[PDB]
C-alpha cells in the first residue's frame, strides 16, 4: 500500500504546475490524502487535506486559494493544481494517507519543485580517477535545477559511495561531486557513474581510468 | 423489527459520525475533526445525553447534528424501549 | 493556531545513552500528537500515534509520554541519526513541531584524503576545478585550506559535508578549488587538512 | 396529524430563538445573542441533549428557555414517536 | 390528574432548589448556591437537557440532585405525555 | 418487577462506575478516576441528563460509556414508568 | 433598500436633538436598526440598538441612559432622541440594518451633530480668481458649525476639483477653500461655486472672472 | 468588554503588493468577526462578514482568515486607500477595532502652483487671506513659507492638506495667510514651496 | 422588617460572648441570617451565615470553628456564640437578612465587642462652659470601652452639636469631647450633656453655666 | 476565593461633578456583584443589586454597570460622603470589595475657634485637661500648636478630627492639653491655629 | 488491617529484586495497592497501583515500563517486579491500600532498596564502656548497605537511647554509634547491644562493663 | 502533570503556637486533596481526606480548609515535628507536594557530655575511633572539635546529629575521630565543645 508521487520540477515565478500521487494500495471509502511541504533545509508545513469521495478539500492560509486538489477516482489518484507560484513555494513535495484518524501512515516519495526566472543547464561531468582502499570520483558541474541522481555501473555498486550534496556555484549552477571507495586491486573492474537529470533529460555515464 | 432499528442506528451514527468529520475539518480550531471522536460524538447526542467536549463549530456540521439528533434519537429510543419488554416480558 | 513547539532543536548524545525529546503544546491537544522519523532525504515515517501508542515495525526504543508537555524517549543507535517530529491533531488543521535533529557522539576518528586535479576533458574548457576530499571523519569541525607554491588561496574555495553515515556516524568532506585554466597553468603543484 | 407536530416544533423553535436572542440582547457578554446561533440553542434544547456551548445568562432568557423546553420536548418527542412507529409499521 | 403532575413537578422544583442551595453553602467555590439559579438548574435538570453551567459539587448536593433526576424527570415527562394527547386528540 | 428494574439499574450503575475509573487509570489528566465520582458521572449518564463536569477521555473508558447509556437509560426509564403509573392509577 | 437619515447639527451643552433612520427599502418583521459614531478623526462607537416590532433597545453604558431609541413602525423608522449631551458627544452619526446575524450590511448617510456654547454664524465666500489647465477658487470664510456643502454649477463640473478640509480660525470660524483645476480656453465658460449650509439656511453662488 | 486590538494602525504599502491587516481579539470570539471599509466621510461597507465569507459585490482581492488573530489581506488598488475595521459579535455588546489606515505608496510627483490673492468683496472688510495652492503632489510632506518684501512670515500661515485621489492617490495643499488690510496695503508683493 | 442586635461589649482574650438579633419583621419560612464584622476602621467581613428552617450555618476559616450560630425560631432569633476570641476580633457586628438571592436587604444596627486584658473603667465628665454663635462642651475623660454614648438635654438639642471622636489617652483610657454650637442670647436655657456607658451602668449629666 | 478589587480607596472630587467606582473581580462573577452605601458608623445600605438593578429608595444618581469590572457611577451631592462597597455572591462564600471612601470637595472656609479652660471639678483631681475647638472648615489640613507664656508647648498634645457634616461637608476638630495641675499652677496664661 | 512488606536489599545497577505487600486484614473486592517510593532525604513519589481482581496496574514515566506489578489473590499478596534498576531507584518503598476514594488508609512498613556497584560487607562492633545519669554506647563499624538494627538487651532497654543515624565513612562503609543514658548504680544490671543485619544475616551481641 | 506546591518546606514554630501550611495546586483539583504526616523512619499517616475531612484518631488540633491554596493549620505539640505531605487525587496520575518539616521551639538547653575512648578489641585492628557524645540540646548549632597535646585535630572529625525526641523535641550529638593506632599511640591524651 505505497504511494507514488509525479510531476514537478522548475517553473516561472508565477506559474503553474501539477502534482500526482497515486493509490498502489488498498485505499478504502475514506482516505484523506494530505500534501506536506519540506522547504530546502526547513520543517514540514501541512498544506492540503482531501476526500476523493466527496472531492471536498481544505487549504492552508499560506496556499491560500492559490493551490486546488483533485481526486479522480477512476486512476485512484488526487493531485496538486499549484496556481500563482512564490519564491517561498521552493520546495519538495509529500502527500501522505491518513485515514481519518489523524497521522499519516503512508507517504508519498517527494518531488522538488524550484521556483526562479534563471532558466535551465545540463552537467559537464569531469572524472576523479585515482595504496589499499584508494578512492575515486566524478563532477557534475554546472547545473540547474536540483533533482540530481548519480548511481556507479548503472546502480551495481553503493559501498563507500560518499555521492555529496549540492554546492551553489557562484555562477548559479548546481555542481556536486560523486565518491567511492575502492580497494587499489581494482586497477582490472569497470567503474562508470552514471548522471540521470528528468529535468534537462540527461542520461551521462564517464569512465575513470587512472 | 428490532435488529433493523440497532442497526438502522449504528448506519446513522456512522453515517453522522461521517458527515461531521468531513463538514467540519477547513474550519480553524474545529474539535469534531477524526472519526473516532466524532463517532463518540455522534454516540453522546443520539442518547439525548450531550455532554460538551464535543460540538459542531461550522453550519453544516450543526445540520449534520440536525440529521444525527431526529434520525438517531428515534433510532436509539426504539433500542430502549427493545430492552424494556424484553427485560418486562420475562420477569 | 495550535503551536507545538518541539525541544530542543538539535542533541550531540552519545550512543547507547538516554535521549528524550520535548513537544509544549500552546493548549491542550488532548492526547492527539504523533512522532515522526523523517530522515535525511526520506519521507517522514509515523513513529508514535496518540501520544504512547507504538506502531508495527518500530524498535522498542522508541516511546512516548504525557500535561501539555509530550515526550519522544530514545534508550540510541547509529541508524537513529534523524529529524524528529511532533504533530498535533487535535484542532484543524493539523500542525507540526519545528523538529529535532538527534546527531550521534562518538570517539574521534581523523579522515582519509584525495586529493583530484582538474579532467583534462574539463582543462580545454576554461575552468580548472581541483578536487580534495575527506573520508569518514568525526567531528564535524574540520579546516582545509589551499596553497599553490606556498601561496595561501582564499580564492574560490567551495566546501561541502555529507550527512553522517547511517551506522558510522561519520561525515565525509570535499573542497573544491576552481581556478581559470590560466592560472592553473601559471603554476601546476596542488591541501594541508586540520 | 405529525405534519401539525413537526410544523409546531419548527414554530416553537423559530418562536424561542427569535425570543432568547431579543431576552439576551443588552447583556454584557450574552451569548446567545443572534438569531443563527440562538437557532442552534434552540434544537439543542428541545432534544433534551443540552451541550453547554449556549445558553441564556438572563431571568427572561431562561423563562424563554422553560417554555421552549416545555413546547419543544413535547412537539420534538411526537416527531420521534412518529418515525417510531413508521418504522415499526412497516418491518 | 395532570394539574398534579404539574403541581408535583413544580414541588419538586422548589424542593430540588431549596436543598441543593442549602447543600451547597460552605463549600468553597461552590456554584449551586442561590435559590434562583438553584431553580434554573433544578429545571435543565429534569428536562434531562443539562447544559453545564451548574451543579452540585458537594455529597448531599448529588444526592438532592439524584432526587431531583428520578423525581423531576418523572413528573416533567408527565407534563409531556398530557400536552402531547391534548394536540394528539384535538387535531 | 419494578424492583429488578430499579436494582438492573444500581447493578448498571455500580458496574459503570467500576468500570470507568478502572478504564480511566493510567490516563494522564483523566479525571473520572474515584468510585464516587465514577457514580457520580454514571448516574448523570442513564438519566440523559449529562452536564459535561466528567466524562471519560479514554478509549476503553467511552465503551464502558455506551454500555451504561444502553443499559442505564433502559434501567432507569423503568423506574421513570413505574412512578408515573403509580401517580396515574391512584389519583 | 437604502437608509435615509435626518436631523442634527448644533446644541447647547446639556441640550437634546433627534435624529431620524427611514425605512426606504424591503426592510423584514425582525430587523434591529443600530446607531454607530464617529468622533472627529476617531474610530466607531456602537452605541445602540433596536426591534422596531417588540420595541426593545439596548444602549452603552457611555450614552448610558443619556440617549433614547424610538421605532415608528408605521412611519417605517427609528429614532435616536438625545438627553443631557456633552463635548465628548460631538461626532457624526450612522444607522444601520443588521438582520439577527451581527454584521451591518446597510448603512444611513450619517448627519453630524455639533456640541458648543458658541453659536451659530455663516460664510462670507470670496472669488479666487485666475497656461494650459489653470486652477480657480472661492473662500468660504468664518463659519460655524462643520457640514459644508459645496458643488460648482449646481453640481454640474466635478473634475480637478479638490474642495479642501475645513480649518479652524484662530477665531473660532470654519472656514475652507474649494478649488477646481480648468483648461486656459474656458476664458468663456461660466463658473459658479455653491455653498449650501443647511445649520445657516444659506445658498451662496459667487462668480469667478478674472 | 471585547477588545479587538487592530494591527497596525496605518501601512504605506506600494500599489498591487500584498497588504495584511490584523485584528486580535481579546477572548475566542469564535468567528464572529467582520470587515468593513469605510472610506473618508462615507459610511462603513461590510467587506467580511463571518471572518472568511464574501459579500456580492466586494472585489476578489478581498478575503480574511482564522486563532483568536483575525486577517484582512490585499494581494492593492488606488480605490483602496481607507480605513479598515473589524466587528465583533459573539458576546453582547458588539464591539469595533481602532482600525487600520491605508495609505497607497508611489513614485515623486512634484505639485502644481497656483497663488491667489484676496479678493476686493473681501478687502473692504478689514483682512486679507492670500491663498497658495500644491495640487496633485506626491508625498504628504511638503514646506511652504511666506516671504513679504523679502521678510519672512510666521504670522498667520494656516495649512490644509486633502484626502488622496481615489485613483491618482494625490495630495494637494491649501495655505492661507490672513493679513490685516493694513499690512496688506503697506507692501504689495506677494509662496516659494519646498 | 428592621433587624434588632444585642449583647457584645469587654471580654478577656480567649473568653467568650453570645450576640443576639432578634426578627422584628415579616420574616420568611427561608432567610438566612448572616453576621459581618468591622474591625476598627477596616473594611467589612463575611463570617457566617444560618438557616433558621434547618439550623445548618457555616463560618469563615478566620472563625474557623471558634465561633457557632444558633437559631431559636420560638423567639424568632438568631445567635452567635464566640469561643476562643483573639485581640484580632475586636470589631463591630452586624446581622443581616439575605432572602437566598445574595445581597443584604435589612442589618441589625451593630454592637461593639472589644478584646483586651486591660479591664474596664468609667468616665470623669468634665464642663466645657462659655458674641453670636458660642460653643460649650463637657469632657468625658479616661474610659474603656469605646461604646460611649452623649446626648444634650435627654436627646432634645442636636444642632451645631459635634460629638468628637474617642482618643486613646497614653495612659489608655477613652476620654473625648462632646460639643455644642448655641447662640449667645441663651445665657437662660437649660443645657446638660447625659453621657451612657451601657458597659459600666453610667448615666452622668452635668450642667454648663458660664 | 474570590478577589473583589475595588478602585480606588479615596476620591477627592467636587460635588456635582461624575463620579465612578470600580470592582475588579479575580474571576467572572457573572452579575452577581452588589454595591453597598455604609455611612460612617450606621450599617451598610445596599445600594444596587445584580450589577445594575436598583433598590427602591436609592436615589437616581446612583447606577451600576458591566466584563469582570464592575463599576458605581456617581452623576454628586453632600449627603454621599460615604464608603462604598462592594459584594459578590456568585461562589461560596460570599465576598466584599475593600471599599471606597469618598470625600466631598468644596471652597476653603477658616473655622471658628472656642478655647476651653479645665474644669474647677477637674483641677481638684490632679491633671488640667484644656481644650481648644476648631468648628466646620475646610480641608481638613490644619496645623494648631500650644504656647505657655510664649515657650511651645509638644507636650500632652492630643487632637481628633469629626467626620464631615453630611450637608456642610466640614470638618470640626478638638485639641486637648492635658497638664499636671502643677505645671497648670506655675504659668496662668493660655492655641494660635493655622 | 495492617500491611507487610518483604525482600529488598543491595542490587547490581542494572540488576533485578521483587518486593511484597501481604494482605494480613480485612481487604475488599477492589482495593488498589499503591507504591510509594522515599529517596534518601527525599520527598515521596508515587509509581504504581494495582487492581488485584482484574490484575490490571498502572506506572510512572520515571518507572516508565523498567517495573512491573504482580497480584496473586490467593496470596492475598501484591508484588514490586524491579528490572533495569539506576542508582537513582536508590530509594524506601511503600505499598498502600487506597479503596477507590484517592487516599492512603494504610500502609506498608517499607524496606529500603540500595543500588551500588560497591559489594556488601558486616559490622566490627565495638564498645563504648563508662556520676549519676552517665552514658554508654556500642560503635557498629564499616557497613554496607543501611539496613541496621540496634535495641539493648534483646529489645527490653528501650529509654535514653539515642541510637544515632548512619555516616558514610570515607572508606565507603557505614558505621554508626548507638548510646544509652543510664543510672550509675547500674555497675549490677547486664547491658548488651544485639546488632541485626538481614542483609549480612548478621546477630552481633557486645558486653559493656567499664 | 498537577503541580502540589507546598509552603513553605520548614517551619521553627514554637510550641503551643498556631501553625499553618500550604499546598499551592497548579491548577484547580476540586476539594481532592489529602494531608499525611510522616514521621521521621515511619509511613505516612493520613492526616486530613477530601480538604477538610478529618481520619478517626487524629488529634483536634488538625484541620485543613479551602480555592486552589489547600492549607493544613496546627492550633503546636512535641509529637508533632514531622514533615507533613499533601495529595491530588483530582486527575491522573495521584500527586504529593515537596512537604514540610515542622521543627519545635523551645528554651536553650546546653548539653550532657561522654569522651570514648577506643576499644582495645578495635585497637588491635589498625584504626582507633575516639567517640565524643552531646545528650540532648537545643538549638542544633553546636561546634565541637578536637585537639591532641593542644594540637588542633580537623584530620577525620566526623559529626551525626540525631532527630529531635518526640516529647523533649532535643537534639543529640556523636563526633568521631578516626585515627591510626600509630597515631593513637604516639599521644595518649584526648572535646572542647561550643
Ligand atoms: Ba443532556
Amino acid at each position: 500500500v505505497q504511494l507514488v508521487e509525479s510531476g514537478g520540477g522548475l517553473v516561472q515565478p508565477g506559474g503553474s504546475l501539477r502534482l500526482s500521487c497515486a493509490a498502489s494500495g488498498y485505499t478504502f471509502t475514506s482516505d484523506w490524502i494530505h500534501w506536506v511541504r519540506q522547504a530546502p533545509g526547513k520543517g514540514l508545513e501541512w498544506i492540503g487535506e482531501i476526500i476523493p469521495s466527496y472531492g471536498r478539500a481544505n487549504y492552508a492560509d499560506s496556499v491560500k486559494g492559490r493551490f486546488t486538489i483533485s481526486a479522480d477516482t477512476s486512476k485512484n489518484t488526487a493531485y496538486l493544481q499549484m496556481n500563482s507560484l512564490r519564491a517561498e513555494d521552493t520546495a519538495v513535495y509529500y502527500c501522505a494517507r491518513e485515514r481519518g484518524d489523524g497521522y499519516f501512515d503512508y507517504w508519498g516519495q517527494g518531488t522538488l519543485v524550484t521556483v526562479s526566472s534563471a532558466s535551465t543547464k545540463g552537467p559537464s561531468v569531469f572524472p576523479l580517477a585515482p595504496g589499499g582502499t584508494a578512492a575515486l570520483g566524478c563532477l557534475v558541474k554546472d547545473y540547474f535545477p536540483e533533482p540530481v541522481t548519480v548511481s556507479w555501473n548503472s546502480g551495481a555498486l553503493t559501498s563507500g559511495v560518499h555521492t555529496f550534496p549540492a554546492v551553489l556555484q557562484s555562477s548559479g549552477l548546481y555542481s556536486l561531486s560523486s565518491v567511492v571507495t575502492v580497494p587499489s586491486s581494482s586497477l582490472t573492474q569497470t567503474y562508470i557513474c552514471n548522471v540521470n537529470h528528468k529535468p534537462s533529460n540527461t542520461k551521462v555515464d564517464k569512465k575513470v581510468e587512472p | 423489527c428490532a435488529g433493523a432499528a440497532t442497526v438502522l442506528l449504528v448506519i446513522v451514527l456512522l453515517a453522522g459520525s461521517y458527515l461531521a468529520v468531513l463538514a467540519e475539518r477547513g474550519a480553524p480550531g474545529a474539535q469534531l475533526i477524526t472519526y473516532p471522536r466524532a463517532l463518540w460524538w455522534s454516540v453522546v447526542t443520539a442518547t439525548t445525553v450531550g455532554y460538551g467536549d464535543l460540538y459542531p463549530v461550522t453550519l453544516w456540521g450543526r445540520c449534520v447534528a440536525v440529521v444525527v439528533m431526529v434520525a438517531g434519537i428515534t433510532s436509539f429510543g426504539l433500542v430502549t424501549a427493545a430492552l424494556a419488554t424484553w427485560f418486562v416480558g420475562q420477569c | 493556531d495550535i503551536q507545538m513547539t518541539q525541544s530542543p532543536s538539535s542533541l550531540s548524545a552519545s550512543v547507547g545513552d538516554r535521549v528524550t525529546i520535548t513537544c509544549r503544546a500552546s493548549q491542550s491537544i488532548g492526547t492527539d500528537i504523533h512522532w515522526y522519523q523523517q530522515k535525511p532525504g526520506k519521507a517522514p515515517k509515523l513513529l508514535i500515534k496518540y501520544a504512547s501508542e507504538s506502531i508495527s515495525g518500530v524498535p522498542s526504543r522508541f516511546s512516548g509520554s504525557r500535561g501539555t508537555d509530550f515526550t519522544l524517549t530514545i534508550s540510541l543507535q547509529p541508524e537513529d541519526f534523524a529529524t524528529y517530529y511532533c504533530q498535533q491533531s487535535n484542532r484543524w488543521p493539523f500542525t507540526f513541531g519545528q523538529g529535532t535533529k538527534v546527531e550521534i557522539k562518538r570517539t574521534v576518528a581523523a579522515p582519509s584524503v584525495f586529493i583530484f586535479p582538474p579532467s583534462d576533458s574539463q582543462l580545454k574548457s576554461g575552468t580548472a576545478s581541483v578536487v580534495c576530499l575527506l573520508n569518514n571523519f568525526y567531528p564535524r569541525e574540520a579546516k582545509v585550506q589551499w596553497k599553490v607554491d606556498n601561496a595561501l588561496q582564499s580564492g574560490n574555495s567551495q566546501e561541502s559535508v555529507t550527512e553522517q553515515d547511517s551506522k558510522d556516524s561519520t561525515y565525509s568532506l570535499s573542497s573544491t578549488l576552481t581556478l581559470s585554466k590560466a592560472d592553473y597553468e601559471k603554476h601546476k603543484v596542488y591541501c594541508e587538512v586540520t
